[PDB]
């Protein structure tokens, strides 16, 4: 099921980790790289660890500050905010997966996909 | 935009118009004339076919005195003249009844905005009408008031009417007649015409001139309904005052100062008691025991009026009642015109209002200025009178090898004050510093709500603004940030007052209040009559207060009750006052788990109940009403217990 | 013996990037329908499975159970609708049409295709929250039903013969297709019905019998306010399907008035709404359009409750009408303003009410 | 040395401003953003 | 809030009154006189069941009529209040007290001086 | 003056420090 | 005694059990990370008097 408070973080109910860089590779494939939150190991999204979030073992999630996050974040975030310090709003986007792309991001009601969403 | 559904919030001025609130007030009128007419039945001593009447309640005792001055109401002890006044007070309660009927009628169909008379067959505009058909045309020239300023002068006029009917009222159903000296009734009619022919003339100058003053008061209905309330307030303070002096002036010893000579049977009070083993029959008691056997089994017992003190009780209980409740309306006046002057501050129409009575406050430099007056002479005040009291108490406790001599015995009000106090002494110099302190301690709570609804010379410092009136706080930042709201500078205001309002129950009392502890049996508590010349001698000090004045009431059975209600209630504030809001969450949820676990394993359905806990400014709100209704449910022991100063003062133990 | 209704609405969401919610309506109305037959019974169950993820199809159901004047009439619809593309959508889908003591079967090959009549970046870049989006949607049908009854096969003959006689035939169905006032809605949703185009009417044989094959097309267009076509993503939450969604709802009617009973879980009740906020799905406008042609015929007070359950640390941003009590997680709106807005909505008004958490 | 970068994720912050105390004074990097009533999560911390 | 959840209140109740019943037979006390064995404990827990049970409905009342008050109760809420005050004070004189105090013989006494006399004689 | 007196409000916090 | 014990008692085992996190805490995805710090502010309807220090003084009070 779900490990307990003392097991690991308290806050967390999953593991957490965030994708840190999105480089490419010179045939141009993204190279995702994800740490947890404790943060002492480099791991990429394999079919065995995106089989855990198939089952909510785990919840990976990109920070808005990201250098190459390629889509004009800023611009639409400091627009939502004026809607109802707004510049060093962050943000923490839910990656989910869409079994016909992978990793996608439900940002602004329209779905994208990793090498899609990153530069 | 804070939320603003809740259920206290729902008759709010913003949710009103300008006819909705005339049908708001009209609504009510009416039934405060049902109100009216139920503390007149109440107050029949003999029913008009014979049977006996209603035993004295708290409601009528206070009205009785002004009944009696009307005629309405007589103090005769016989039964003839008393069968006649029950007839009268029957017919101004169905009187009352009647009218009622026809101001809630007009209320009803005034908020509903449904003003349509059957016999007419015509409905009437609010925006504009001739006012009483030719009457107002005459007067307001065929036109009705168009604006709150346009509405002095016809408003002035209708206070000249209502006044004129009074003074009528008098004259033809009560039969005084307009005889102009002020040692009786007969000038109340008098001044009944004068006061008509002054807001007459008064309510025709403001109708062709209308007032300028307050421009921005026209504006929005709150702004306006808070400097009202402001002004309601003091008046009802000075009423208080004036009732205070008046009610025992010789011209009204008939009314008040009869009261002493009369036998009260309040509900409530020490009964013929039984035996246990009490078996009353039709006929007579039989195998039983019962105490005074002079009255039937369970029947009040009388109450010696002068014992008691009814003229001075009636006094106090009638001029707290109307300085209770204007405090607490100068207090909302600050607090529904702050709740204003955040609103102008938000959508910024401040800068730019040209009223000395916005502008004159607008820059912070001032305001600091006009804090630290208030804050200085409210700091030099409370000690320069706080260390008297306390060093009366040393002295004349014999502590720290002091004695009686030592005291403030020789402080008292200068000669050229002395005819404000009937028998001058420290009792009055103390507690004139006392109000002077107890009012400047609760303006420093009001001047907050006036010049930092919004921003602070603290929160522009610290780059914040007040986005709300009923905000608990900004978190634990800062070292914390808690009651920085105006709504929460309220319940400061009203907490704060509680000491002033407390020096006036204890100083109207005949109570000490320049020593904590005066009349007790130690070193020189008891030689305060003789040390100072006392010509009374004053009920108990501040501290032996509660021992004297509770033996009176631990002797009734329902004056007892009120003190274990009104210190109930009065904890339970702690509760939701005490920084434990977030521990009531966490428990309750541990509650709804239980709960849940319990109904789960014991039946098969599972139910649950998600039990709910209040949020700090809904915490702020019920603990204020609990602590200030609780402080006050027990003040009015302490008046309806008797009033036991007396005339003669005591000799030192030695 | 006044005209009142009393309503209860629900809405519990996830955590997360789920966009499930659950949601539970009751209503019942002292009024009589605008039905010209009574009493008229309904009960409707829609069901979809994640038959295949990878490719993207799934399996939808829908059984109609309604007595109307004491006539027993049932359709029961089994389809496979997948994504093709981001216009084009295929499903494949089988049903049965019972009336009385008449039913008959028929199977379906459909595809519908979906245009924008303008795709703008700046419509995009300086509305957060479009509402209205012009389009037009085209359906290929594909219909194939055995005619193994008497009254089955002299329908089949009559409409071969009408359209061999008939110049506007083309035209003239739009008439009979929409009975009663179902062709007076259309002109209401400022929704325009194009002429039906008949590919082929071939009769092919079938191992149970004789079996009417229909090969149509057809077009219809929205000036915006049309669902179907300004939410053509929106309406088919596939891909977010990982476990079966369920809607199920019911409803009685007669001279005394509508109770009605729905409930059911499915994805999309909740959409992002930028900058880190979530949002209830904008109000189908169709509906609202629809049930104005209904609901002004008598005067009424409302009774309506709506519950709203958040999911843990999720707090309302923002809502207009504001709710009425806050029960922490749960919110709650009755009344005021919000009664204001139940019989705007309900007599046909479209008014905005936001949520933002 | 400016190596190491510190953030606020918003949705996770609760406003109590216990990291803006920490920030020296003469350095005011963390503030705060208000857009709401602060009983319901209205205000936020941002370096 | 059905069923078994009103009825495991009745339950307790029953169960609370027949333990503070059935105790007494065994707590060995001497009964008042004229009074019943059966009828004291009985009594007893009759007022002590009806002062949580009136807490407990005035706590729910109050809070089922604060989440359901709205302009609409702008003339209910101040009528039903004042019916309920005038419905009181009859009570004061039809039940709680019937007439003013008054003597065996049916004399009055309203004054202090006629209250003087009877103290003294 | 804002500065300096932010070093006083700083020097009375709810944060982890040594007290008497 | 008994119910004076047990009132007192809650304030103890919620020391003994949520002295780092609580089941409401793990719900709302907070920690305790301290003894003595008064509230985390105004969010969730306030969460004051919340650490252990402050659950020893609903025990002694
Ligand atoms: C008690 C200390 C304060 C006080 C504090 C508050 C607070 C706190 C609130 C109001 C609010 C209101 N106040 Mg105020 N208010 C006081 C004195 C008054 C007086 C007066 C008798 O002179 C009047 C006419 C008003 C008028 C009003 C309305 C403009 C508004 C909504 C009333 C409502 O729905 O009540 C509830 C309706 C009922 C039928 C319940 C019974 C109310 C009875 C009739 C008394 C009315 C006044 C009373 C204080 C209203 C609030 C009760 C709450 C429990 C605090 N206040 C004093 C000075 N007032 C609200 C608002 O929107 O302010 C901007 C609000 O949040
Ligand atoms: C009502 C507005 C539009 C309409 C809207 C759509 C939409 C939208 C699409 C279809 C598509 C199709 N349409 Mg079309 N369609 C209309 C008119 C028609 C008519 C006709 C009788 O005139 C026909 C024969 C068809 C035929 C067809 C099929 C070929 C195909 C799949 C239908 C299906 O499986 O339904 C199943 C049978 C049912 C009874 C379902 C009814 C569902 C109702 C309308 C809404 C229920 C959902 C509820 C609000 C939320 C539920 C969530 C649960 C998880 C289910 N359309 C009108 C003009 N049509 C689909 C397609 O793209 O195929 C490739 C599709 O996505
Ligand atoms: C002595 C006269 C007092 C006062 C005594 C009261 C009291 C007491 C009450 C109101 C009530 C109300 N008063 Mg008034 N009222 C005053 C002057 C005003 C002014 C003004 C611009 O001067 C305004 C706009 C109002 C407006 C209002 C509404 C907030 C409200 C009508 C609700 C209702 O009747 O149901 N009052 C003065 C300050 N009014 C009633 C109410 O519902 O308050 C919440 C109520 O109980
Ligand atoms: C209006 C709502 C109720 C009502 C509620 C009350 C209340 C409340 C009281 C009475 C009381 C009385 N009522 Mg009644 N009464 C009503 C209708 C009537 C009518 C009638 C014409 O229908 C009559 C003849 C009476 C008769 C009477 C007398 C028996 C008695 C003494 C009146 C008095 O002193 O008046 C004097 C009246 C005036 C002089 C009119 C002028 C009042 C002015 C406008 C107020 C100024 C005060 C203050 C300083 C304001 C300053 C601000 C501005 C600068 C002016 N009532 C209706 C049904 N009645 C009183 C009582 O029983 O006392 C024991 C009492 O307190
Ligand atoms: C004590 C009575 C209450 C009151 C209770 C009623 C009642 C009762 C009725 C109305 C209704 C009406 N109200 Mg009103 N209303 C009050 C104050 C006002 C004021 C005001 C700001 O002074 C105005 C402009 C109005 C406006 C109006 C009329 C346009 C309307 C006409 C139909 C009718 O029968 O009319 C006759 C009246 C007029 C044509 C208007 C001119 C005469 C005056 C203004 C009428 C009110 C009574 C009068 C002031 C009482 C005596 C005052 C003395 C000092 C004792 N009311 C007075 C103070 N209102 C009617 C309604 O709602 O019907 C469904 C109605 O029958
Ligand atoms: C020896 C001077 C005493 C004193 C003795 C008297 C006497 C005697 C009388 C009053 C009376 C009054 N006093 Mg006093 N009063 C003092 C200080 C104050 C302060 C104050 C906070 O500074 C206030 C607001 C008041 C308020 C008042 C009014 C209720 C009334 C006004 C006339 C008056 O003072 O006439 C006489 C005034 C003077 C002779 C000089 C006043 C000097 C001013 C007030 C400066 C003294 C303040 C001082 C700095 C406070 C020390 C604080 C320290 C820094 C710790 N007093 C000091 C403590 N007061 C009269 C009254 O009716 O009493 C019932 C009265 O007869
Ligand atoms: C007096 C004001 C009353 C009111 C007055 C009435 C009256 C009067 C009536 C209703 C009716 C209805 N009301 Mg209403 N109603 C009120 C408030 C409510 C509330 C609420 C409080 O929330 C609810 C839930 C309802 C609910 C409802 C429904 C039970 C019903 C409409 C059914 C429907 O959707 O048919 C949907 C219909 C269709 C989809 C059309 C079917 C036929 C056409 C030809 C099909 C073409 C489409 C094409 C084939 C589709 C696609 C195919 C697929 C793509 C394959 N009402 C208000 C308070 N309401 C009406 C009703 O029908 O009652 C029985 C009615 O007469
Ligand atoms: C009589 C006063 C009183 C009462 C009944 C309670 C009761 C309660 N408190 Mg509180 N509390 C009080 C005073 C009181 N407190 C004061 C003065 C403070 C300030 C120090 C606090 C501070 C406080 C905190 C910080 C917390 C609570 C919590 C709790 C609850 C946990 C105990 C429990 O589950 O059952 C205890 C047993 C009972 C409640 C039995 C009922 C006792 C009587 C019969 C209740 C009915 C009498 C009542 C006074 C009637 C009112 C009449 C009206 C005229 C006033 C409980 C509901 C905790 C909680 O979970 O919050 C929800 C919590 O975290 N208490
Ligand atoms: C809540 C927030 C703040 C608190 C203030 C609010 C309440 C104020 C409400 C006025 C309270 C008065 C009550 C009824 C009036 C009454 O009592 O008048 C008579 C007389 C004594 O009469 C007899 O009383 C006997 C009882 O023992 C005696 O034995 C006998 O010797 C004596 O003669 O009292 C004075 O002269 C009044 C003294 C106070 C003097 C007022 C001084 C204030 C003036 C200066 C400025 C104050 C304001 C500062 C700005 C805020
Ligand atoms: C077998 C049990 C299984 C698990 C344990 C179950 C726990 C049972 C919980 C019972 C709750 C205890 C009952 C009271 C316990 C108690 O005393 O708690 C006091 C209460 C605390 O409420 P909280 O918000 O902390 O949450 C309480 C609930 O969570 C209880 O679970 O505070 C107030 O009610 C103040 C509001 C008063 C409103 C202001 C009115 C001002 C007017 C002045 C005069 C008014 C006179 C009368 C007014 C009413
Ligand atoms: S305990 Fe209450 S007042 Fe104090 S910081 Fe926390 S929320 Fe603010
Ligand atoms: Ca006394």
């Amino acid at each position: 099921a779900v490990s307990g408070p003392w097991s690991g973080n308290a806050v967390h109910k999953a593991e957490k980790y965030f994708i840190t860089s999105a480089k490419r590779d010179r045939d141009g494939k993204l190279q995702i790289e994800l740490v947890p939150a404790s943060g002492r190991r480099k791991l990429s999204p394999t079919p065995e660890m995106i089989r855990r979030l198939i089952d909510g073992e785990i919840e990976i999630y990109i920070l808005t500050t990201q250098p190459d996050i390629a889509i004009d974040m800023n611009k639409e975030i400091i627009d939502m905010e004026n809607r109802y310090g707004v510049k060093w709003t962050m943000r923490e986007i839910p990656v989910f997966y869409h079994e016909g792309k992978g990793l996608c991001v439900e940002l602004h009601n329209k779905i994208y996909t990793l090498d899609q969403f990153f530069k | 935009e804070t939320r603003s559904t809740k259920w206290y919030q729902i008759f709010d001025t913003e949710k009103l118009d300008d006819e909705q609130v005339v049908g708001g007030h009209l609504a009510l009128l009416g039934v405060l004339g049902f109100i009216m007419g139920i503390y007149y039945i109440s107050g029949i001593q003999v029913f008009p076919w014979g049977a006996p009447g209603f035993h004295d309640n708290w409601f009528y005792l206070t009205i009785k005195p002004r009944m009696v001055s009307l005629g309405i109401d007589t103090y005769s002890t016989k039964t003839a003249d008393l069968e006649a006044a029950g007839a009268r007070l029957l017919g101004w309660a169905a009187f009352h009844f009647l009218v009622g009927s026809v101001l809630i009628f007009g209320g009803w169909r005034h908020w509903t905005h449904n003003l349509t008379n059957p016999f007419t067959g015509r409905c009437g505009n609010f925006r504009d009408f001739r006012f009483l058909g030719k009457f107002g045309d005459v007067v307001f020239n065929g036109t009705s008031a168009k604006s709150y300023k346009e509405a002095l002068g016809p408003h002035a006029v209708y206070m000249s009417l209502l006044f004129l009917g009074w003074g009528i009222v008098m004259w033809a159903i009560l039969g005084f007649a307009p005889i102009p000296d002020f040692q009786t009734i007969n000038s109340e009619t008098f001044m009944s015409f004068v006061f008509a022919v002054i807001f007459f003339a008064l309510g025709i100058y403001w109708w062709n001139n209308p007032p300028n003053a307050a421009i921005h008061l026209n504006d929005d209905m709150k702004a306006a309904f808070s400097v009202h309330l402001t002004a309601i307030g003091y008046i009802n303070i000075a009423l208080g005052c004036i009732a205070f002096v008046a009610f025992q002036q010789p011209s009204f010893a008939p009314y008040y100062k009869e009261l002493d000579k009369l036998v009260f049977y309040l509900y409530g009070e020490p009964f013929n008691r039984v035996s246990f083993n009490f078996v009353e029959q039709g006929g007579k008691v039989i195998s039983g025991a019962k105490e005074f056997a002079d009255f039937p089994a369970y029947a009040i017992l009388p109450k010696s009026g002068e014992a008691f003190g009814m003229a001075r009780v009636v006094t106090n209980l009638i001029v707290f009642n109307h300085i209770i409740c204007g405090v607490l309306y100068v207090f909302a006046g600050v607090y529904h015109g702050g709740q204003y002057l955040l609103k102008i501050q938000l959508n910024g129409m401040y800068n730019q209002i040209k009223s000395i009575w916005i502008t004159k406050g607008r820059d912070q430099e001032v305001q600091v200025k006009i804090l630290g007056t208030v804050m200085a002479l409210c700091f030099a005040t409370m000690l320069s009178v706080y260390a008297v009291i306390v060093w009366n108490t040393i002295c004349e406790l014999n502590i720290f090898g002091t004695n009686i001599t030592m005291s403030f015995y020789w402080l008292k009000p200068l000669p050229i004050f002395q005819w404000m106090f009937a028998d001058p002494s420290i009792n009055d110099w103390v507690m004139a510093h006392v109000i002077t302190a107890g009012s400047l301690f609760s303006l420093i709570a009001l001047v907050r709500i006036a010049f930092f609804a919004h921003t602070s010379p603290l929160w522009d410092d610290l780059g914040l603004k007040k986005n709300s009136y009923s905000f608990p706080c900004l978190g634990p930042v800062y070292g914390g940030t808690c009651g920085v709201s105006i709504q929460d500078q309220l319940w400061f205001a009203m907490l704060w007052g509680i000491k002033g309002l407390s020096a006036v129950c204890w100083y109207i009392d005949g109570a000490w209040i320049a020593s904590m502890m005066y009349g007790v049996p130690a070193a020189d508590a008891k030689a305060w009559d003789s040390i100072a010349h006392l010509h009374h001698h004053y009920t108990s000090g501040i501290f032996y207060y509660f021992w004297t004045e509770t033996v009176t009431i631990f002797s009734s059975s329902h004056l007892s009750t009120i003190l274990m209600i009104g210190h109930l209630v009065w904890f339970i504030s702690f509760a939701v006052w005490f920084e434990d809001r977030g521990s009531r969450l966490e428990g309750a949820d541990i509650q709804t788990r239980t709960i849940r676990w319990l109904g789960k394993k014991f039946l098969n359905r599972d139910v649950n109940f998600r039990f709910p806990v209040l949020t700090i400014s809904d915490s702020k709100l019920a603990g204020t009403f609990l602590y200030f209704g609780g402080t006050f449910m027990l003040v009015f022991l302490f008046l309806a217990n008797g009033f036991y100063q007396t005339n003669s003062p005591l000799p030192p133990p030695v | 013996d006044v005209t009142t209704a009393h309503s209860d609405y629900e809405i519990v969401l996830e955590g997360g990037s789920s966009s499930w919610g659950k949601v539970k309506a009751r209503a019942k109305v002292n009024a009589p329908p605008a039905s010209p037959l009574l009493p008229a019974d309904c009960d409707v169950k829609l069901n979809v499975k994640p038959l295949d993820p990878a490719k993207g199809f799934v399996r939808i159901s829908a059984v109609f159970e309604s007595i109307v004047d004491s006539t027993k009439n049932k359709l029961t619809i089994e389809a496979d609708i997948a994504n093709e593309t981001k216009e084009r959508r295929i499903s494949v889908g089988e049903g049965m049409v019972s009336v009385g003591d008449f039913s008959h079967t028929f199977s379906f090959e459909g595809s519908v295709v979906n245009l924008f009549y303008y795709r703008s970046d700046a419509v995009r870049r300086n509305v957060p929250n479009p509402i209205y989006m012009q389009g037009r949607q085209f359906h290929d049908i594909l219909m194939k039903v055995p005619l193994d009854n008497n009254d089955l096969i002299d329908t089949w003959e009559g409409t071969v013969k009408a359209i061999g006689s008939t110049g506007a035939f083309n035209d003239w169905i739009r008439d009979f297709w929409f009975i009663g006032p179902a062709f007076t809605a259309l002109n209401e949703g400022g929704q325009r019905i194009s002429r039906i185009e008949v590919n082929g009417l071939n009769t092919e044989s079938g191992p149970k019998g004789p079996v009417g094959v229909s090969r149509w097309r057809f077009s219809h267009g929205g000036s915006g306010m049309v669902d179907s076509i300004s939410r053509w993503a929106e309406l088919f939450p596939s891909d977010k399907l990982n476990r079966p969604a369920q809607v199920e709802a019911g409803f009685r009617s007669d001279s005394q008035g509508i109770e009605v009973k729905v409930d059911g879980e499915f994805p999309g009740v909740s959409v992002d709404a930028g900058g880190g906020l979530r949002r209830i799905l904008n109000h189908p406008l169709i509906p609202l359009v629809h049930h104005g042609m209904v609901g002004k015929f008598n005067n009424f007070n409302v009774d309506a409750q709506l519950k709203v359950v958040l999911p843990k640390g999720y707090k309302i941003r923002y809502a207009a009408p504001q709710y009425r009590s806050q029960n922490l997680e749960e919110y709650r709106w009755s009344g005021g303003a919000y009664a204001r807005w139940v019989e705007h909505v309900c007599k046909g008004g479209v008014g905005q009410f936001e949520i933002l958490y | 040395k400016a190596k190491k970068h510190y953030f606020i994720i918003e949705n996770l912050c609760v406003g109590c401003g216990l990291c803006l105390d920490k920030c020296p004074p003469k350095v005011n990097a963390i503030g705060y953003k208000f857009y709401g009533d602060v009983q319901e999560g209205g205000f936020r911390c941002y370096i | 809030s059905n069923g078994k959840l009103i009825a495991l209140a009745v339950g307790g109740a029953v169960l609370m009154g027949a333990l503070f019943f059935s105790v007494s037979f065994l707590t060995g006390y001497i009964p008042a006189p004229n009074h019943s064995a059966i009828l004291t404990p009985l009594r007893s827990f009759m007022g002590w069941f009806l002062l949580i049970f009136c807490a407990s409905i005035i706590i729910m009342g109050l809070g089922k009529m604060s989440s359901a008050i709205s302009d609409k109760w702008f003339l209910s809420f101040p009528l039903s209040i004042f019916v309920i005050v005038m419905v009181m004070f009859l009570s004061l004189r039809v039940y709680w007290e019937k007439g003013r105090t008054t003597t065996v013989d049916g004399k009055y006494i309203r004054t202090t001086a006629e209250l003087k006399e009877f103290l003294n004689k | 003056d804002a500065a300096k007196m932010r070093r006083f409000l700083f020097q009375r916090t709810e944060t982890r420090s040594t007290k008497w």
